[PDB]
């Protein structure tokens, strides 16, 4: 498997797709407007009652929202 | 048909305890009694607020989990460190390429270490007495509470030998309304006579302090 | 009279200090000792919530007592 590799770990590469996802979507959040909290979620940092959310697609999916919308333009 | 607290109040041996809504309880007598006996813990207080417990915004910003001293004391942190901050380095291909030939006696802490960080450097944290039940808040609003007659060395910024500049005003101005009882040294302590340190000195001659009964 | 504003404080000064400074005349329950955080540096003007008025009367004399790094503190109602 050295020389030409062989089969592939599946659960890995899901892990590495969280990290590519994260990644990705990360970078058009500026660093004030989201939190992470200690065990890996994130706040949005926006609306005043800092909504918490697992990932960073819901994080986006969030900020996509009107409540945030709203939320945002006071700020 | 039922109490209003006043009543309630002075119907209790201990008044200390009732509140506002002991009174619409099906058996508010039997209620204010269980309160005031001695050593039992009370219902803990987030049962009437409306947000679920623990979900609050200070919450969010809680710090990482830190070890124990005598577990550092391995290096185990700034081992698995290094470890982890070279695995974000390399590709798939790498990962996968190593995990068909391993690489052997990487991290690795001698046992002799850590079995002494197990059953010679262990300590006993900080514990709490029973009744001191956790809430919300908690850990910030520990700050408690230091008394007059009673200074931190600290408060080295007044640098007078050892009464206090205060007193020296005290004495003009009258003892404050706000303490009925207060004692201080020159207006109503001695510095009469001055023999309560005396008894102090006596009773502290007078112990044995020998504890009974312990491993020699 | 449960509260005081207390003026012309130095910054090592600190919160912690403040209660133990005001507290040699009777407790403080309720501290407040502005962080300004642009700076991170203090004003250097407290307000003090007390038990109930007995903290508040003092409360003006405890100024004259009163004596930071070498200078006064305003101590007054609120
Ligand atoms: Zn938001």
């Amino acid at each position: 498997m050295s020389f030409k590799r062989e089969g592939d770990d599946w659960s890995q590469l899901n892990v590495l797709k969280k990290r590519r996802v994260g990644d990705l979507l990360a970078s058009y959040i500026p660093e004030d407007e989201a939190l992470m909290l200690r065990d890996g979620r994130f706040a949005c940092a926006i609306c005043p009652h800092r909504p918490v959310l697992d990932t960073l697609a819901m994080l986006t999916a969030h900020r996509a929202g009107k409540k945030h919308l709203s939320s945002l333009q006071l700020f | 048909n039922r109490f209003t607290v006043a009543e309630l109040k002075q119907l209790v041996a201990r008044p200390d305890v009732v509140e506002m809504h002991d009174v619409t309880a099906q058996d508010p007598k039997l209620l204010v009694h269980l309160k005031a006996t001695r050593n039992s813990v009370p219902v803990p207080r987030h049962w009437c607020f409306k947000r679920k417990y623990l979900q609050g915004k200070r919450g969010i910003e809680k710090p990482p989990f830190e070890l124990p001293d005598f577990i550092k004391r391995t290096g185990i942190q700034e081992m698995r460190e290094a470890l982890q901050e070279k695995e974000e380095q390399k590709t798939m291909k790498s990962k996968m390429r190593e995990k068909v030939r391993p690489k052997m006696g990487k991290i690795d802490i001698d046992y002799q270490k850590l079995h002494d960080a197990f059953f010679k450097w262990q300590t006993k944290p900080k514990l709490t007495i029973h009744g001191d039940l956790y809430y919300e808040g908690k850990e910030f609003e520990t700050r408690l509470k230091k008394k007059p007659g009673d200074l931190s060395d600290e408060l080295i910024s007044l640098g007078m030998p050892v009464p206090p500049p205060w007193l020296i005003a005290m004495q003009r101005y009258g003892p404050p309304p706000s303490y009925p009882n207060l004692k201080i040294p020159g207006l109503n302590s001695p510095i009469g006579t001055n023999a309560a340190e005396f008894q102090t000195k006596t009773e502290e001659e007078e112990i044995d302090r020998t504890p009974w009964g312990e491993l020699e | 009279d449960a509260t005081v504003y207390v003026g012309g404080l130095d910054e090592k000064v600190s919160e912690p200090l403040l209660w133990e400074l005001f507290l040699q005349a009777g407790p403080v329950v309720n501290t407040h000792m502005p962080k300004d955080r642009v700076t991170g540096q203090h004003q250097g003007y407290g307000f003090v919530e007390f038990l109930s008025e007995e903290d508040a009367d003092y409360a003006i004399k405890i100024m004259n007592m009163i004596k930071l790094y070498g200078k006064p503190i305003r101590v007054n109602k609120a």
